[PDB]
Formats: C-alpha cells, structure tokens, sequence
RNA sequence: CUUUAAUGUUUGAUGUUCUAACGUUGACCCGUAAUCCGGGUUGCGGACAGUGUCUGGUGGGUAGUUUGACUGGGGCGGUCUCCUCCUAAAGAGUAACGGAGGAGCACGAAGGUUGGCUAAUCCUGGUCGGACAUCAGGAGGUUAGUGCAAUGGCAUAAGCCAGCUUGACUGCGAGCGUGACGGCGCGAGCAGGUGCGAAAGCAGGUCAUAGUGAUCCGGUGGUUCUGAAUGGAAGGGCCAUC
RNA sequence: AAUUCCUUGUCGGGUAAGUUCCGACCUGCACGAAUGGCGUAAUGAUGGCCAGGCUGUCUCCACCCGAGACUCAGUGAAAUUGAACUCGCUGUGAAGAUGCAGUGUACCCGCGGCAAGACGGAAAGACCCCGUGAACCUUUACUAUAGCUUGACACUGAACAU
RNA sequence: GUUUAUUAAAAACACAGCACUGUGCAAACACGAAAGUGGACGUAUACGGUGUGACGCCUGCCCGGUGCCGGAAGGUUAAUU
RNA sequence: GUAACGGGGCUAAACCAUGCACCGAAGCUGCGGCAGCGACGCUUAUGCGUUGUUGGGUAGGGGAGCGUUCUGUAAGCCUG
RNA sequence: AGGACCGAACCGACUAAUGUUGAAAAAUUAGCGGAUGACUUGUGGCUGGGGGUGAAAGGCCAAUCAAACCGGGAGAUAGCU
RNA sequence: UUUUGUAUAAUGGGUCAGCGACUUAUAUUCUGUAGCAAGGUUAACCGAAUAGGGGAGCCGAAGGGAAACCGAGUCUUAACU
RNA sequence: CCAUAGGUUAAUGAGGCGAACCGGGGGAACUGAAACAUCUAAGUACCCCGAGGAAAAGAAAUCAACCGAGAUUCCCCCAG
C-alpha cells in the first residue's frame, strides 16, 4: 500500500560563509525563513536566497529571535 | 540518433520555419573579387560572364569585405552602406 | 553510394557560424494557458544544441 | 477541470488576447479587467468568459 | 409583375399491359451418322432474373498481427507519473515488492497594494447556560492559523480585515542553482505602461515545495515574411492560442 | 458415481485381517433427462472385486537339455577420447575431489566376473524462465478480406391510368 | 465394424434408430474466377447439413443474455441527388 | 576412517609477561643488464659514460616491429 | 437365412519374452481378434499442399505433416550462443 | 570459452595436415602527410592515353535572421542599459 | 429462295530451341520502421508473352520566364 517518495530538490547551501560571488548567484534553497535576508541579500519567491551585490557571503544571527542572516559585504 | 526507446532530440523537440525560394538565386559579391570582371564595369551578369557567383543568380549585393582596388562602376547592384564608402573612397561609381 | 539524410533532423536544425547548431525549444505548441508568462517569454528565443547532444545529431547531419 | 479555459479579447480592435481559468459555474458572467495591449501600448479594457 | 391551371415536353413515384434486348439444363429443323455447339423456327417467360461498377450490412470462412514491463523463478496480487517526511551514515545524491502520508484540483480574489489587526486552551463570574453557542475577568503565550498531505516557515506576521484596485502587466535580462538530455528554477535591475501610497517604497501571481503531457497532424485569430509566369489567391512561416 | 473435495464418509456384505469391490443411506464440495436421464437380455483381446481349478509367481530354490559367454584357428567392428606417471580416508575449494592439504594404504602386467564412481556414453533440457522469437488453433481481440446480403447507374426499352 | 502404419484398440469414432433444419429440381449444398461435373440420368416415402446414438421406459422448467425464424408501420441510416 | 592442534609428539613444544637473538617475501637493499620518459655534462642530423625516476595487468586505447604470397629496381642477382 | 457359431489359408494386431551398435529404422517366438463380409487382394485410373483423403487419431499425403518434396527471393531476420 | 569466481564434476576440441572469420564500393568526418593556398580542385567528357586538355560544379574567404532583408554585422523590442 | 455456314483441294507460310538486354501482361513475403497494420523492402526475386542486332521512347497541346533554350534513349553535375 506504499511504495513512493519524493524526488529530492537539491536544496542546502550553495555558497557559504567566506567565498566571493557575484550578484545574482544563489547561496541558499530553502523551504521557511530557516535563514533570512540580510543587509545587501535578496528573498526570491521560493525563499531562494540570492547575492545583491559582488562580495563574500557571510552568516551572522541577530535580533531578538537569534535567526539566522545571510549578507555580502563588497570586497 | 538512435538514443535507447527514448523520443530523440529530433523528435525531443520541434520544427520550425520554412524555404521562402530565393537563396538559391541570390548571391553575395565580396571586394577581394570584383577586380577580376576583366572589363571594369560591374553588371548584373558581367559577374556571371566571369565564373563568380552562378548562373541563375537574379539579384547581389557587394558588402565591405575589405581590400578596394580599381575603380568601379556598380550598376544593377545594391550597396550597403559601408560599401559605398570604400567602392568610392578608391574613386568608383555607384549607380542604380 | 551518396549518404541519405535522416529529413527530420534537417527541419529542426540549423548550422551557426562557428560549427554548434540552433534550435527552437519544446513546449511550444499548446496547452500554453496554465504556463506564465515569463516562461514563455524565455523560451521564445532559440537555443544551441548542448555538447552532450551534439555526438549524434552531427552523426544526422553530414551535409549541414 | 471543472475550470474552463477562456480567452480575453482586446476591447481596442488588436489581435492580442489573454487566456485564463473560470468556474463556469460559480461565477456565470463575463470577466472585465484591463491588460497591457503590446500592439496600441496601454492598459485597455479586455472581454470574454466563455 | 403578384398567382396558378391546361396541354405538349420533360422527367419522379405507384400498378397494370405489351415485346424487341436480356434467360430457357421446353419441343422441332439444319451443319449431321453428333446428349457439345451454332444458326434457324416455336412455346415459356421479360426490363425480372443474371453480370460488371460503385455503396451500407454481414463475415475466424480465411489471412496478417498484436497480446507491456517490473518481480527475491514465473504466475496470481500489487506497482508504473508527481509531492512531503523517512531509512540517508549532521553539504548535494543515494537503494529494495523498506516505513507513513498525499497530488491529476482551487482562487477575479483564497491575486497586487495601502492602512490596520492577533490566536489554542485552564480557573472564576454571568439570562434560557447545558461538559463545551454568547458578554466579562485574569491565568496562558502560536500548541491557533495557514483553501488540502508532510516538512521547513511564519508576529515586520506568510495568519485575520478592510478601502483602493489588476503587476496573474508585454518586452527583457547580470548572475547563478539543478539537470546525461530535453528541460527545470531563482533573480536585483532596464524600457514601456500600471496599481496603491504622503512617501521610502512594495507588485512580473496564490507562505513555498504537487495540481501533470514532449514530437507530430490539424484548428482558430492577428501578422503584407513567403506567394512555382504575373496580380491576388491557396498552402508554407512567425506570434497568440485550443 | 468413470461425477464425492472432505473421504479410507456411514451402514450392512464377504476375510483371520477388505483405502478396492459388492449392497445401501443421502450430506449431490461439483448427477439429470438427445453437450440425452434411468434401466436393459445379447455381445466385449474393455475397467474394478471374488471363487473351484492350475501352478517355480512365490516360500526357496535343486537337478537336466540345448544356443552364446569361455579356450584354439580363420575374419573382424562401435559409440567415446585436453592430456595421463588414472588409489583409500578426512578436510579443502565454483559449495559432492584419481589429481590441493593432511594422512593412511599399496611388489610389476594380464585373463574372468559385478556395475558403486568416473556429477559415464548418447541428445547445444522436451520441465523452467528469457528473445519486443517462431509456427498451427480460438473467440463478442484488432485490421483488412473471399463467400452471402442491401441497394444505385449501366447492360435496358415501348405504351396507359394515377 | 473403425482408429492414431512406427508404444494409445479403448469407455474413443462409426452403426441401424430417433429428432431438428435447409432443399420444387437449372434444387439446397459442394469443386472451379468461369464454362461445366457431382448431387442424379434421383425429384420431398428424395437428397444436404447438424446434434443423439439399438431395444425399453421416458425426456420437466426458464426466451433475460446469447445465437437463429418472422415481422414492417415509426428511429437511425451509405452511394447519389 | 583417527577426523574440532596440517601430523608425530608436547606438561611445554600450552598461556600471561619482560627481554634478547635467529628463519622468513618476486618488498627494501646489493651486483650486472634493458626500455620509457626527465633534465643536465655538452653540443648538435647526438649518442651517451651518464642520471632522477619508472616499467603486474582483462576489456580497451596508444606505439614500434617480424614474416609469408604477388608486382617493380631485377635482361638486375643468385643457382645443377 | 445371418456384418450367426468353432476354425486354416487370408486379413489384422490385444498380452509377454527376446531383440535396442537388432537377424529387422516395429520385427521374430508363444498365445490373440476376425474369417461370406461395413471381407480380403492383383492390375489400372482419380484427387496436389492452408490443398487433398480421413468410420476423426491432426490420422495418411514415398522410412518426413499444427502445413509434404525440389529449386528460388537468399548470405531472410538472429538484440542470441 | 564463460564467469562474481573455475583442477573445477561448467562449455569446446580424439590426433594431424591443409582450408577456415573485421573485407569491397561510395560517401562524409578526425588524424598523420603531401601539393597548393584567399583561393583549393575540376566531373564527366577529348586522347596525341595514366601525359595534356575540360572550372559545369562542389568545398572556403561572412555570416545574422524562419523569411523580407541587413550586412561586420544582425536577430530581438517601439527601442534596448 | 437468293444468301451465309458448312464442305474439298493446291500453293505458301507459321509450329519448336538457346544465354542476355528490351518491351510490355501478372506479382510475394522475410526484412527495416529495433512491436507492427500506413510507408519500406520493390515495381525487386518469380510467372508468362514476345522479340531485335538491339528493343522501347521519339519530332512540342514539351519547358521556360516577358530574355530565350527547342526531337529523343545515355555518361557527371544539379543533389540527398
Ligand atoms: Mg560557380
Ligand atoms: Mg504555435
Ligand atoms: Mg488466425
Ligand atoms: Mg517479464
Ligand atoms: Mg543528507
Ligand atoms: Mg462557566
Ligand atoms: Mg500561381
Ligand atoms: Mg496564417
Ligand atoms: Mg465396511
Ligand atoms: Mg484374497
Ligand atoms: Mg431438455
Ligand atoms: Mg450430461
Ligand atoms: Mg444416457
Ligand atoms: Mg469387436
Ligand atoms: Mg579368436
Ligand atoms: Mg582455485
Ligand atoms: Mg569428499
Ligand atoms: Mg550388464
Ligand atoms: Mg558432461
Ligand atoms: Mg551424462
Ligand atoms: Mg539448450
Ligand atoms: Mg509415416
Ligand atoms: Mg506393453
Ligand atoms: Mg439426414
Ligand atoms: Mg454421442
Ligand atoms: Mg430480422
Ligand atoms: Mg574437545
Ligand atoms: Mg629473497
Ligand atoms: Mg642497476
Ligand atoms: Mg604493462
Ligand atoms: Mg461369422
Ligand atoms: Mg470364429
Ligand atoms: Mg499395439
Ligand atoms: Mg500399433
Ligand atoms: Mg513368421
Ligand atoms: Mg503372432
Ligand atoms: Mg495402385
Ligand atoms: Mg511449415
Ligand atoms: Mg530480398
Ligand atoms: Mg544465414
Ligand atoms: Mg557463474
Ligand atoms: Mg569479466
Ligand atoms: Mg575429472
Ligand atoms: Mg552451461
Ligand atoms: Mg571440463
Ligand atoms: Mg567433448
Ligand atoms: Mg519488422
Ligand atoms: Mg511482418
Ligand atoms: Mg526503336
Ligand atoms: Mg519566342
């Protein structure tokens, strides 16, 4: 009465903490907010988070909630 | 194209278009030729005479491909824009 | 014995000026309602034959 | 399904139409809504919900 | 001109009659010392049967073939596509007829935006108040909620309500992510034009990941791109689309 | 039951002992009236069971006559066969060993016998899957189609009523 | 009686008998593009097919499906016009 | 058929421990030799004396070769 | 008188032993069934291959039959060993 | 030979000698190489015959766009940053 | 009845054979489409009929493109 499954979507980080991207790049797929925009990073409409801006991506938590922000600086 | 029972590329994916009947009597005349019409006046068939561009040619141009020599008169023929300038700038005529 | 073209291959393809081929994308025919429009506007434009694909359909095409 | 296709008729002469979706049933009258005409280059008027 | 009859003609139908094609495996004559055959006469029939052309029905009589794969042999049973979790060994992927569930839809607002809003459930008190309709008090703090499966999200709310509306806009596209492939997806910004706002701004569809169908053949509709001598035309092309 | 699964059903009958047979009962897994029902004297190299006869079928084999085997001469084949300096046991290993390992046993060659083994000979498994294999058969599979049938024009016309 | 010569002789096929059903004779059927032969130099007390199997006693119930006989008014209905 | 140390045998020839020797491989090393590529020592159509290294191998890929039979150079060259 | 009876020649083939590189590509030896009939046999003739002929076993069609024999398309196709 | 693997009790060969398995045709494409080179070669066909003649034609120098066309551009779009 | 059939006789010829092209009358399937029924194999294999040094085609109701090429069987392009 089973049998099935998903196909898997390839999601997880695609450039981490420390690594120069270009703007437009994706860095992370995801399904909630697990990490969210920060200064200079953009939100797509699957929550797909993408580069702004030329730089080095960079995790830090902030806020009352200690949520996870993905930013670029510009190198 | 045999690719296993899977649909080929060219069945994958689709046509598209269709022959308008005209490239088989249209030809392009490039400036390294022109020199050679042993006659110095360029015609519609001057160039057909010469062996350059076909028999059943019915309409050329002559776009700038580069080196401009003797003087020429280019009559039944379009000229880009480009052309005239170097068919002249070496003295030429252009005419329709 | 002159070689024989397989026909279907010559109406979907056409040769560039480099060597790759160009082609039109799939999908394009109907159902089109239900697909945004932004897709379609991608898809209008035409494509090149990928390097992957392009180990046969030049085995197709001798005389492209 | 259950949903019909339709096509939106430019209400500017021009040949551009839209197609969408509609509960034939639930909502019985013809859709009205305006739309970008890419051939007269504004947002005119569009008809039809069959 | 409006309307109809007559007749002649024309042919349509229904029957009756005729005889000349058309049948005779009725009798006789002749080629002739012939159960063939022909011609001849005569009787019987006669526009029928019978046969050719085409057309609707029938037709294992006879022909060609098809009659899926997987699978702890095969068959039986079940599965075949998508989505979510899981085994999956803390990046991506990962297997079996492993373990649990779902999709083949919905929405003209259940969409954009502007302003503005906050659940579940204990205790106590209260008209008909019943364990739990409804007003009130605090305790409580997203267990609520999300158009539905799971997961991750959610308070700046994505949840709830409204006024204004259509950006579910057409053109595009830096850069990527995922694919053997076809493809699939994310997107700041640009022109045009738009909605809402005082504005900064936010909008290129629905919190997101299912909601599915390539190629062909053909169908609409616009497009002067093509038009087999020429002018149109037909068909071909592209865009839209079924 | 030529049908009965359960089943060696149950009951009586024969026997010392009767999963069959004979008789019956009816609970007919799942008889039936021309895909005939029931029953029938005669016939049957037909199937089942029993009895007097007869016995080497047997208990359990003894003895005899001949043909081949066997010994000489004459003539003279066969399948099979990588190669042979072709043993027991145990264990090992493509999992059942004359060839490996350990270990035991054995002077070298015939002729007569047996057939346990050589996963013996013979046959590119007849079961079994698989190949988008093949061939005859079937039918309310598909698709065409002979034969049969419907008509339509033609062969094929002339009158009259309506 | 008959049978699988060459492992099956039977409970199988046949048989007389019985039933159904087609057949008016240029029959129906069957061979053959067709001519023409069989049927039969027979003519329904005769011939074909099908089912059953001597003699005896007998063969009930169902016409919805299925397949055949008959029906001809209405429905749908091809070529052609 | 001993048949659950490979055997005989073993009271250590068993086991724990600490030591110290010794056998043990196509590995390492030694000696002689070949090839591939790499560079120098130097010049040269280099080759080495060298000299670092490297050389198990199915399918499969690369590379250099042996010989047969037939033609030519070959009325040349062998050969009673 | 009878597809009556017992039973040789004749015809056929139920049982067993041998025979299985046999004497024999089914036969011999001991019995078997029928033997005036739907009998048995000589000589000729006729049926031709999705066709024949069959008292029906897919039996027989020259030691071959779910499609005989020769030659042809032909080196069919062979994804298999 | 085949396998994941074979003394394998899996297949093939009894022994020998001879025969016995990647060819021929035309295309088109890469390579090594030759000639020639913005030009490279002619095909038939003529024949003094491989010589010489024969550029019809085909490959290339320029391609973008379905096509119109435009051309070192061009296709997109009303135009593109 | 005329007539035609029918009959009789002379002369003349035709009768059948053997490769191949040709012309025309008949005409498969395997195969390929990795099934197979449209299409393919092929107007091929085969049948027959006939025939010459060849046969058959042959002299524009053919093309062209507003200029013109001019019977017609064949060799290479056009051109997969
Ligand atoms: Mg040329
Ligand atoms: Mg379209
Ligand atoms: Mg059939
Ligand atoms: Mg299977
Ligand atoms: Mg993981
Ligand atoms: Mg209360
Ligand atoms: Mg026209
Ligand atoms: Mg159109
Ligand atoms: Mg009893
Ligand atoms: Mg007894
Ligand atoms: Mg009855
Ligand atoms: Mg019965
Ligand atoms: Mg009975
Ligand atoms: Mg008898
Ligand atoms: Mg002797
Ligand atoms: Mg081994
Ligand atoms: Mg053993
Ligand atoms: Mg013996
Ligand atoms: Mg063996
Ligand atoms: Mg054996
Ligand atoms: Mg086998
Ligand atoms: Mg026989
Ligand atoms: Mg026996
Ligand atoms: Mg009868
Ligand atoms: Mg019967
Ligand atoms: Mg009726
Ligand atoms: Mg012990
Ligand atoms: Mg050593
Ligand atoms: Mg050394
Ligand atoms: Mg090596
Ligand atoms: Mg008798
Ligand atoms: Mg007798
Ligand atoms: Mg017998
Ligand atoms: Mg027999
Ligand atoms: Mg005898
Ligand atoms: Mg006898
Ligand atoms: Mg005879
Ligand atoms: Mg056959
Ligand atoms: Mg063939
Ligand atoms: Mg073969
Ligand atoms: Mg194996
Ligand atoms: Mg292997
Ligand atoms: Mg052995
Ligand atoms: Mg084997
Ligand atoms: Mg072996
Ligand atoms: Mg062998
Ligand atoms: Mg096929
Ligand atoms: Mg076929
Ligand atoms: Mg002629
Ligand atoms: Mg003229």
């Amino acid at each position: 009465r089973n049998g099935r499954d998903s196909e898997a979507k390839r999601l997880g980080v695609k450039r981490f903490g420390g690594e120069s991207v270009l703007a437009g790049s994706i860095i992370v797929r995801q399904r909630g907010t697990k990490f969210h925009a920060g200064a200079n990073v953009g939100c797509g409409r699957d929550h797909t988070l993408f580069a702004k801006a030329d730089g080095k991506v960079k995790f830090e938590v902030k806020g009352p909630k200690n949520r996870k922000f993905i930013s670029i600086e510009a190198e | 194209g045999f690719e296993g029972g899977q649909m080929p590329l060219y069945r994958r994916l689709p046509k598209f278009g269709f022959t308008s009947r005209k490239a088989a009597i249209t030809a392009e005349i490039r400036l390294s030729d022109l020199a050679k019409v042993e006659g110095g006046v360029v015609d519609l068939n001057t160039l057909k005479a010469a062996n350059i561009i076909g028999i059943q040619i019915e309409f050329a141009k002559v776009i700038l491909a580069g080196e401009v020599t003797t003087p020429v008169t280019v009559r039944g023929l379009r000229v880009t824009k480009g052309a005239r300038a170097a068919i002249e700038a070496a003295g030429g005529k252009i005419e329709e | 014995p002159k070689i024989k073209t397989v026909r279907g291959a010559a109406k979907r393809f056409k040769k560039t000026g480099k060597g790759g081929f160009k082609h039109k994308h799939a999908n394009l025919r109907h159902i089109l309602t239900k697909k945004a429009t932004k897709r379609k506007r991608h898809l209008r434009p035409k494509a090149m034959v990928s390097k992957g694909d392009l180990g046969l359909v030049i085995a197709c095409l001798p005389y492209a | 399904g259950i949903r019909e296709k339709i096509k939106l008729v430019s209400s500017a002469g021009t040949g551009h139409f839209y197609t969408t979706t509609k509960n034939k049933r639930t909502k019985p009258e013809k859709l009205e809504l305006k739309k970008f005409d890419p051939v007269v280059r504004q947002h005119v008027i569009y008809k039809e919900a069959k």
